[PDB]
């Protein structure tokens, strides 16, 4: 097994960033590492020993990242646990300090192998170095170690107890960063439900922050048994129907919605955003959690007969809320023909919606799709698609009702998701791109085109790192239709207008992503042109040469010193001025004879020609 | 049902289901089958559980107030002790309310709109609507007993809920009982609470009377408890901080001392001594307690324990004369109980032995402690008896190791077999008390986490002498488990912090086995001898150490007069008796002593190494006594015998720098810095800020033949670059000023190293010499050039990635709605001071020349057309000729632009309108996150950049608009720092000079006991800045200023929260108008009246009780509040800063920690006077007392304050050399501001020598309280209140 | 192990917070179930030698009970008649343990030092890289 030792860890690490179930190639490892552990330390551990930098590295980078809890649990282990004895590990021990705060905190079983470790290298290190690497965590490790004695298994108190003996006076030493503490910041009182009593019929009003919040995490939690699962969906149904005010039926509603003009007026230009939300409060932030509590409790089997009925007659509830309250025949001041996005339009302490606003739900209906657990995105597709199908009956047209205010939030919050750190919850939003594009007007996606492009492009550059579950390859195939559903050729007017106009911003980003250091994002870059140059008949080149005025400071590299970059950025410029000359009508004729050209062919002919390490190996690289 | 319970815990549905029969039994008496009815209501199936809860629920009166009296008193819970059984009284009490009446809420507000209510405030479709109403038929038809039903039972699966829902409840329908009920359920509670049945429930964490005790106390009518029963809860149920604070409350308020001695022994129990000292001061009898206490709050245990001494005597006089006055019985109880404590801390073991076995009144507790620390185990033995008796307490943890102490140290033979059993049983018992402690570790912890280190040593004591054992003696695997643990005691120390009591237990337990060690090896080639005797030498002189180190030096002699009784001792540690034994000389006619053992000992014999050090501290001894020519031999003979020897080095600087600087002899300053540096070049990082300190500060007599410098640019190779990063402001101070061209050669090395530490410095400064230079390439310019053109040849792509950072930062700049919003508020605050100024005067006063610049320069700004057309017309002239008339302009236009920038987006992506941060990764650069090189951290310990978070926050900044941008750090964690962009370039250099000064003192705060033992620190932020302009400053989130928390509240009032100053102006001007001139009388008026109308007293306390609720939290909020206070309190007054405005306090909500928003020093304009003696020497003003005032002022703050005024004052500690320096380059630039030479050392040393003036003047401790107790009283004050600046809020 | 006179008024009060004479004639008419540790607790804050909960109750259900009932003077009626005496006789009598307690060169030449004239450190620095040399 000495043999290709190397590519089993190396490969498996690189692999596991792409390939959409990566928990096989990291079980692999922990497979791996428990066999040769105490089994085989003849060879492998010194065969091991040049991977631990790039391993530790690779392994410590994934623990301090977010994944599923399942996945973070297994990545903590294998940062632990690895095949080489206490000596050798020294020089990479700060990597492995931080998944040593996190084991501490966790499952029991990680616990104990958090204090299995931190035993064992408090004996062997003595105190003054150990102490020393344990400075930049002994902020959060000490509180660990201090908390894992309150744990309930004997076992993992008196291991905690003892290494906090051996850690002499350590263990209490003065921390720079003090324990943090639990304060409200909102003074006003949360949601509440009327209860009243036969004493004197007075009556009190019992807060349902804690219930509503605590009935969700029963859904969260995937071991509560069903009887409770029920109690926390009848919870969060009664506390809905109680918010949710009923004082409309049939006749009076029928005759709102009947109404002429908001069926054939121009719907106002309003644009909705959370950039002006000033804070979730209480009720909102609880109205939010208890909607993703009654969306939850409809993917659930055993809950689905009495929720999904529920809960697809509610979302079409808020639309008709939202539409009623954004639309021809009323409409809200803070929805008028002129207006901008202020905070009117979101509920707030100090000029709120006098009301909470209908558009609780689309952040519902988003953080479902953020949701770890991405079964949630089926049903949240359900709520788009709802919602979408509401407004079109409503305002009585597709097109139409895709210009109302509200898509304006769902298209902003939506690919918000993209911009989480998580990879479930940007995959969230790569999901929400690909269902309102395949499901919306053509029109409408050349309005919000050039957002969804930015987002999914984000979505490539940010993963670089450990990818996803199989995010990037499919932000990929999304972005790819994206630009095929758009660009591809029609017959208005108003269409092909909205075509030119968004077919010309798109290749603007698209030319100034050619030479970005990403290589992920610039390749699709590179990429993304070619499947436009097949859907449209105009040549690459044709389809860049409006935009010239972008990358024309960097083809010819404007003899920007070709040591300022890092080596990164230096493949893009050299990749982009590739791809842009190798096009057959050969944009930006490389000339030798101009300045700046001669100076560029130069400096990649030297770079070529380096053959010593010296001369190739220069700071930057 | 009592067997099959706990047999069979998976069967129990077909007996518990049965007893719900013999319901029908019960009233056709088997009363004994209640221990398994509750049992049945508790369960684990929900379908029994209902079954059961409705006999449950039927036998009772479905009326609020009886179920109350039901689960008070009629109901026994001890049956259930293991359960939560609050989760039953929620379920009892919301099955009395309306099942039927249809759901609802209060909170109109919160409601979502019905389709139609847009009415209000003014085919496909048929089907739907006809469709929907249907739908919203069904949810007319929920009635709001579906909520409590599925309530209820959500109660039983979490605890959490159940917790919360009871306090929330309890005092909800506590409301709802009338008077009389409350009455009778209020004398029926008291008993209840101190009722046996919960006795069961102390260990289980969240206990039920832990809950059911908070959610009374939130009742709105009071509900009178016993402070005795108060203090009995709080220490058993957990429940420690909640009982302390609702005891102080009434205390604060309100035969009557009762409160007092019950809060008094919580503070003694939650160990929080200064807390606890300040009661007693208060509360004292005697002068001589106070005094006592005062001695005894901060060490100097020596005269505590005296004046304890004389108290008793004084006290027997009375006796003998007058009666008992039983109050004051615990007075006395407390001098016996301190008395020993102190005699404890002074290593008097041998006394207190013999005392506490006295012929009567023994005292086994007392005996047991301090019998064993003495070879005295027969008195162990027969105390440890009749204590196991009655060992009463969590000593269990404590006796239980007692017993393997005997068990090892047997009076004649051990057995150390069980004793595995004995500290396994120790340990699990030691962490059972654990669990009964506050959620946040703090001060009553210590004594397990200090317990913790000494009960494992028992554990491997017991390996010891199994090992010596002759079953098993001599073997090299026990030979080498001897060694090894012994090594590892050698390195496992306590802090410094740990009282000396507790450092004996760890030595003196050691001590025996040390003692056990040589015997075996007294039987050989048997150098083990060797090995124990060094332990018990080394054990006994570090324990030694500390007790010169706690400054009880009289006992440190002691303990180093033990080691002489040793037969033998390695030579290495008797050098270490010698050089502890002439070190405690020196903290201290001492000299002839000093000077007796130094020349007595080493007649003939040591190494070369070891004479050095020796001969060193003859040097430092004698510069101290008037012979000092003597003492440069000495030095010279020290340092070149070793010539490696930092000691030597350094202090031979020191005196020759002494010597230097009067005289200002040249060739002796060279001597200086060549020692200095010399010195710093073996000794790496920290320990070297103190000398290098003085190399920059003697670098300013150079004269013009820089002959320093050039002794400087020659010795200052091998120092390396990492102990110059504490010094790269300084530096450049020197860098830009005269002579640079000599140091040019040393920073040029330090970025060579660092180039992220010095660029972001040295980009700053270019960038301000040009703009400075273009107001009307210069060589200082031209040197800060050159090091970025070779730094930029090095590091090329770190630098590129910098340069690209900071020019991506100018998007982050305000709009102009913001911008202009800025300038007015700057121009309002600056109106206010001069506005002070001309008070006296004629209150109409005019406008000054300054003031108009900046409305004139605001309507360059300003002149939107909507605001401009307005603007210009309102400031038609820029200040016609009222200065108060103006500032109502001002306010005005600060409402108009503050609405104005609300609707403002509070969002803003990075990969908009700035690509590159958002581009920006790991791989593109190694950059460490902004500000780490602040501080040379000698460690690693650095986080690169790995993602610019790509949201940004627009936040306010007491007066402006700041964006905050996330940094993600390679480590993960997210770090917000906020990006500050400003003018005035010199005011923000100033600014972050003070916070290099709190940040150089923060290590001085650490070496120390009595500040350690507090934990004292200034929380500098790190702020960073690159820019002429703009800086990075750490801003933690949740932390808001203290003026935003008098506006929060102001917000919720009916009132702005400028009317304070308004009307202490407008009623001035009204005094002022008939022509009688401002009295003092009429500035106590308006503060008072201000006080009691539209800023209560209590503004601060209501804000911290809203945001802290939890009591735990409150608490350590407060005490960290407290103790941040003190040191901002103490640095605002000894450093001679800037005034304490309420916007320059950032509070810190999620920790407490207490930062001052950019202090600066207050240096005259005119000249470098350093005027800091406003009326109030620091901030201590009503709200921010009324959070602490009976205690928390008097023993904390006062405590704290004295704490690090005694530890700056040590001469260890070269803070004048800090402070020279530091200011050395604050004076520059207040003379380039204002308008060379040796004239700039008048101007630090005078302004030095005053610093020191006010830190000895509160430092130095009488025979008794203090300096610092008269200040804070006075700070407080109301006559140095009134007086002080109305924009300054003194009433806030 | 040695008796005093308040601790008995103490243990009386103690119990007047919760049950009656007979301690639970009827436990009162509810369950309340007396606390023997509360009642060990509060005592102890007018003592220096702890009186365990166990043994508190003994005393109050030996020699008080009998002693309340009296059909000697009263435990109250003592602890006035008394003037708390005893008490200051106690620690009078502990001041006075505690007070009685309180009662009781030529090295340099051999290693090449002219001692007798100081080196500058110029020198001495000079001296030092020679060596390096």
């Amino acid at each position: 097994l000495k043999p290709h030792l190397h590519k089993i860890v190396n490969s498996s690490m690189e692999l596991a960033q792409t390939a959409k179930e990566p928990y096989n190639y990291f079980l692999l490892l922990r497979a791996l590492f428990r066999s040769i552990g105490g089994g085989s330390h003849d060879l492998l551990y010194q065969e091991f020993l040049p991977l631990l930098p790039n391993l530790l590295q690779g392994l410590n980078m994934l623990q301090s990242g977010l994944h599923k809890q399942h996945m973070k649990d297994l990545f903590v282990e294998l940062c632990l646990t690895v095949p080489v004895r206490l000596s050798s590990l020294l020089p990479y021990l700060p990597m492995l300090m931080d998944p040593l705060v996190s084991a501490l905190n966790g499952s029991q079983t990680l616990v104990s192998q958090g204090l299995r470790t931190l035993e064992l290298c408090v004996d062997n290190l003595q105190p003054d170095f150990l102490y020393d690497h344990i400075q930049p965590v002994r902020a959060e490790l000490m509180q660990a170690l201090w908390r894992t004695l309150r744990n309930p298994a004997d076992s993992i108190s008196h291991v905690a107890y003892r290494v906090l003996g051996k850690f002499g006076g350590s263990n209490r030493k003065m921390l720079k960063e003090s324990q943090k503490l639990h304060y409200v910041v909102t003074e006003v009182q949360g949601p509440s439900i009327t209860v009243e009593f036969s004493d004197c019929k007075a009556s009190l009003q019992l807060p349902m922050e804690k219930a509503i919040e605590t009935a969700l995490d029963c859904l969260k939690s995937a071991n509560t048994e069903p009887y409770y699962r029920r109690q926390a969906w009848e919870v969060i149904k009664c506390f809905l129907v109680a918010m949710m005010s009923l004082e409309d039926n049939k006749h009076a509603l029928y005759q709102l919605l009947a109404h002429p003009n908001f069926t054939e007026k121009t719907i106002p230009n309003v644009i909705i955003s959370h950039r002006y939300k000033a804070q979730d409060t209480p009720a909102r932030k609880t109205f939010e959690q208890a909607l993703t509590g009654a969306f939850m409790s409809a993917v659930i089997k055993d809950l689905r007969p009495s929720a999904l009925p529920f809960v697809a007659s509610l979302i079409r509830h808020y639309t008709m809320v939202a539409v009623a309250q954004q639309c021809g025949p009323f409409l809200l001041p803070c929805y008028q023909v002129g207006s901008q996005p202020s905070t009117a339009m979101f509920h707030s302490e100090e000029n709120g919606s006098k009301g909470m606003d209908p558009l609780v739900l689309i952040d519902a209906i988003a953080i479902c799709m953020a949701y770890e657990e991405k079964e949630l995105c089926k049903i949240g597709e359900v709520a788009l698609a709802v919602i979408f199908d509401v407004a079109s009956i409503i305002l009585g047209s597709k097109e139409r009702a895709c210009q109302l205010p509200l898509f304006s939030y769902i298209v902003e919050r939506l690919c918000a998701c993209c911009y989480e750190q998580a990879w479930y919850a940007k995959l969230g939003g790569v999901v929400s791109i690909k269902f309102l594009m395949e499901r919306l007007p053509l029109t409408w996606v050349l309005q919000n085109q050039q957002t969804f492009l930015k987002a999914l492009l984000f979505v490539m550059m940010d993963l670089t790192g450990e990818v996803s579950n199989g995010a990037v390859a499919m932000a990929k195939t999304t972005l790819e239709q994206l630009l095929m559903r758009c660009a591809t050729p029609l017959r208005a007017e108003e269409i092909v207008a909205a075509q030119e106009k968004s077919f010309h911003h798109v290749t603007h980003d698209l030319v100034r992503e050619v030479t970005s250091p990403n290589s992920t994002v610039r390749k699709q870059a590179m990429h993304s042109l070619q499947v436009l140059a097949q859907v449209t008949g105009k040549s690459v080149t044709v389809i860049m040469e409006p935009h010239k005025e972008v990358l024309q400071d960097m083809v010819p590299p404007k003899k920007h010193l070709l040591r300022h970059q890092p080596a990164n950025a230096q493949i893009g410029l050299m990749e982009g001025n590739t791809f842009c000359t190798t096009l057959q009508p050969r944009l930006f004729t490389m000339d030798l004879n101009v300045v700046e050209h001669k100076v560029f062919y130069t400096e990649l002919l030297n770079l070529c020609e380096a053959e010593d390490s010296a001369l190739t190996k220069l700071p930057c690289y | 049902m009592t067997y099959i319970e706990k047999r069979f815990p998976e069967d129990l549905e077909l007996n518990a289901q049965f007893l719900d029969l013999v319901n029908y039994v019960y009233r056709d008496l088997t009363a004994k089958l209640e221990p398994a009815f509750l049992s049945g209501l508790r369960c684990a199936q929900p379908l029994i559980r209902a079954k059961f809860f409705e006999v449950f629920d039927n036998s009772m009166k479905r009326r609020v107030y009886e179920r109350l009296l039901y689960v008070t008193c009629s109901q026994n819970w001890e049956a259930m002790g293991n359960h939560f059984w609050i989760k039953q009284c929620i379920e009892l009490l919301l099955a009395v309310c309306e099942k039927s009446t249809p759901i609802g809420t209060s909170c109109q507000g919160a409601m979502l709109p019905s389709i139609t209510n847009v009415i209000n405030l003014a085919n496909q479709l048929h089907m739907l609507t006809n469709r929907h109403d249907k739908f919203l038929d069904t949810l007319r038809e929920v009635k709001t007993g579906a909520l409590l039903s599925a309530f209820v039972q959500l109660c039983h699966i979490s605890t959490t809920l159940a917790e919360k829902t009871w306090v929330q409840l309890f005092p909800r329908l506590w409301k709802i009982l009338s008077d009389r009920q409350q009455h009778a359920l209020a004398g029926e509670i008291s008993p209840f609470l101190c009722s046996g049945s919960h006795q069961v429930q102390r260990d289980c964490q969240p206990s039920a009377l832990n809950c059911f005790v908070e959610a009374m106390s939130q009742c709105v009518p009071p509900i009178p408890i016993r402070p005795c029963v108060l203090k009995y809860l709080g220490k058993t149920h957990n429940l420690w901080f909640r009982s302390t604070l609702m005891l102080e409350h009434q205390a604060f308020e309100k035969p009557q001392q009762e409160i007092l001695d019950s809060l008094a022994e919580l503070y003694s129990l939650l160990q929080e001594e200064d807390m606890w000292a300040g009661l007693w001061q208060k509360r004292c009898k005697y002068s001589e307690t106070a005094t006592a206490i005062a001695y005894e709050q901060h060490g100097f245990f020596e005269q505590a324990q005296e004046s304890y001494e004389k108290a008793m005597d004084k006290a027997k006089k009375e006796h003998e004369r007058s009666n008992a006055s039983p109050a004051i019985f615990p007075e006395y109880q407390l001098w016996e109980d301190h008395w020993i404590r102190c005699s404890k801390e002074l290593n008097q073991w041998e006394a207190l032995t013999e005392y506490g076995q006295s012929k009567g009144h023994i005292n086994p507790y007392l005996v047991l402690e301090c019998a064993w620390r003495v070879s005295n185990w027969t008195a162990m033995k027969e105390a440890l008896v009749q204590v196991e008796v009655s060992c009463p307490k969590e000593m269990a943890w404590k006796v239980n190791m007692y017993r393997g102490y005997l068990a090892i140290c047997h009076p004649e033979e051990q057995q150390l077999s069980f004793i595995e059993r004995l500290v396994e049983m120790a340990s699990s018992l030691a962490i059972r008390e654990w669990r009964r402690l506050p959620h946040v570790v703090s001060h009553v912890h210590t004594p397990l986490l200090q317990a913790a280190q000494q009960i494992i040593e028992l554990q491997e004591a017991a390996q010891i002498n199994a090992g010596l054992q002759p079953t098993n003696l001599g073997r090299n695997n026990s030979l080498h488990d001897m060694k090894t643990v012994v090594k590892t005691w050698r390195n496992r120390l306590p802090i410094v912090s740990d009282d000396l009591s507790h450092w004996s237990s760890i030595f003196m337990w050691r001590q025996h086995h040390y003692q056990g060690k040589p015997t075996w090896s007294g039987m050989p080639s048997s150098n083990n001898a060797m090995l124990g005797v060094h332990a018990s030498a080394s054990a006994i002189i570090q324990y030694g150490k500390i007790a010169r180190k706690q400054g009880l030096v009289n006992v440190a002699l002691d303990i180093l007069s033990r080691i002489h009784t040793i037969p033998t001792v390695p030579i290495v540690d008797c050098f270490q008796k010698i050089r502890q034994q002439v070190k405690c000389y020196l903290q201290l006619n001492e000299c002839m002593q000093g000077l007796e053992v130094i020349e007595s000992t080493n007649l003939k014999y040591f190494t070369k190494e070891m004479t050095a050090e020796f001969y060193a501290l003859k040097g430092m001894f004698l510069a101290q006594i008037n012979k000092s020519e003597e003492a440069n031999k000495a030095f010279s003979a020290a340092v070149q015998m070793h010539d490696v020897l930092v000691k030597a080095w350094a202090m031979w600087g020191d005196y020759l720098e002494n010597i230097f600087v009067k005289e200002r002899q040249l060739h002796l300053g060279v001597s200086a810095i060549t020692c200095y540096l010399h010195a710093c070049r073996h000794q790496n990082e920290s320990k070297s800020r103190k000398y290098l300190a003085k190399v920059l500060w003697l670098l300013s007599f150079d004269d013009d033949k820089n002959t320093l410098a050039d002794a400087v640019d020659k010795y200052c190779i091998g120092v390396p670059p990492i102990q110059w990063l504490a010094w790269i402001p300084q530096l450049l101070t020197c860098l830009v000023g005269s002579e640079g061209k000599l140091l040019l050669n040393l920073i040029s090395q330090v970025g060579r190293v660092y180039p992220q530490a010095v660029y972001f410095p040295i980009r700053t400064l270019y960038l301000t010499l040009k703009i400075e230079q273009r107001e009307r390439a210069t060589a200082p310019m031209w040197r800060c050039s050159r090091i970025m053109h070779m730094q930029r040849e090095l590091h090329p792509t770190l630098l590129s990635s910098l340069e690209g950072i900071v020019d991506q930062m100018v998007w982050f700049r305000e709009n102009w709605h913001e911008e202009v919003l800025r300038q007015l508020q700057q121009g309002l605050a600056k109106c206010y001071s001069v506005a002070f100024e001309k008070s006296g005067a004629v209150s109409d006063a005019k406008i000054t020349p300054h003031t108009l610049n900046f409305v004139k320069k605001l309507v360059s700004t300003f002149g939107k057309l909507k605001g401009q057309f307005t603007t210009d017309f309102d400031f038609s002239v820029p200040g016609s000729m009222k200065l108060h008339n103006l500032i109502s302009k001002l306010k005005k236009w600060i409402k108009i632009l503050e609405a104005k920038t609300k609707q403002l987006p509070k969002f803003f992506l990075i990969e908009e309108k700035c690509r590159f941060l958002s581009n920006f990764s790991a791989q593109t650069a190694e950059v460490e996150i902004p500000g780490e090189f602040l501080m040379p951290k000698p460690t690693h310990y650095y986080i690169k950049i790995a993602r610019f978070m790509p949201r940004v926050e627009i936040v306010q900044k007491h007066n402006t608009a700041a964006r905050r941008l996330y940094i993600r750090g390679h480590n993960g964690k997210i770090y917000p720092y906020l990006v500050m962009n400003d003018a005035c370039l010199t005011e923000s250099r100033r600014e972050e000079r003070v916070l290099q000064l709190l940040r150089l003192l923060n290590p001085c705060l650490e070496k120390r006991k009595e500040t350690t033992k507090r934990h004292l620190f200034f929380t500098v932020p790190r702020v960073v800045a690159v820019s002429p302009q703009m800086r990075l400053v750490e801003d933690n989130p949740s932390s808001l200023s203290l003026v935003e928390i008098y506006k929060q509240r102001c917000a919720k009032k009916g009132i702005e929260h400028d009317n304070p100053i308004s009307r202490y102006y407008d009623r001035l001007a009204t005094v002022q108008a008939r022509g009688t001139q401002a009295s003092h009388q009429v500035l106590r008026d308006i503060l008072k009246e201000v006080q009691s109308n539209m800023v209560p007293r209590s503004m601060l306390k209501e804000w911290a009780l809203h945001t802290f609720p939890n009591a735990t939290d409150y608490w350590t909020f407060r005490k960290m509040f407290t103790i941040q206070l003190a040191l901002i309190g103490f640095a605002e007054f000894v450093l001679h800063l800037n005034r304490l405005n309420p916007e320059m306090l950032q509070i810190a909500q999620d920790t407490g920690k207490l930062n001052v928003a950019y202090f600066r020093f207050d240096i005259n304009d005119a000249t470098g006077d350093l005027d800091a003696n406003r009326p109030v020497p620091f901030r201590l003003t009503p709200n921010i007392s009324e959070f602490l005032t009976t205690i928390g002022v008097s023993g904390p703050l006062t405590a704290s304050m004295i704490a690090v005024a005694r530890c700056f004052a040590q001469p260890n500690f070269k803070v004048d050399g800090i402070l020279k320096t530091v200011l050395r380059d604050e004076i520059i630039a207040w003379h380039k501001k204002t308008q060379d030479s040796q004239q700039l050392v008048s101007l630090v040393q005078k302004a030095v020598t005053a610093i020191m003036t006010r830190l000895h003047n509160l430092a130095q401790f009488e025979g008794g309280e203090s300096k610092v107790n008269t200040l804070v009283a006075a700070a407080n004050s109301l006559d140095n209140l009134c007086r002080m600046d109305p924009a300054w809020h003194p009433w806030l | 192990p040695e008796w005093l006179i308040s601790e008995d008024w103490a243990l009386l009060q103690a119990v007047k917070q919760l049950l009656e004479l007979p301690l639970n004639l009827t436990i009162v008419s509810p369950a309340h179930t007396p606390n023997w540790d509360l009642v060990s607790d509060v005592v102890n804050s007018c003592s220096r030698i702890y009186r365990s909960s166990k043994q508190c109750r003994n005393r109050y259900e030996n020699v008080i009970i009998p002693r309340e009932e009296g059909k000697p003077l009263r435990t109250s009626q003592i602890y006035a008649q008394d003037e708390n005496a005893t008490h200051t006789q106690l620690y009078t009598s502990h001041f006075d343990l505690m007070k009685m307690t309180a009662g009781k060169a030529s090295v340099l030449a051999e290693s090449g030092i002219n001692y007798d004239k100081p080196l500058p450190p110029i020198q001495v620095a000079s001296l030092r890289a020679e060596r390096i040399a």
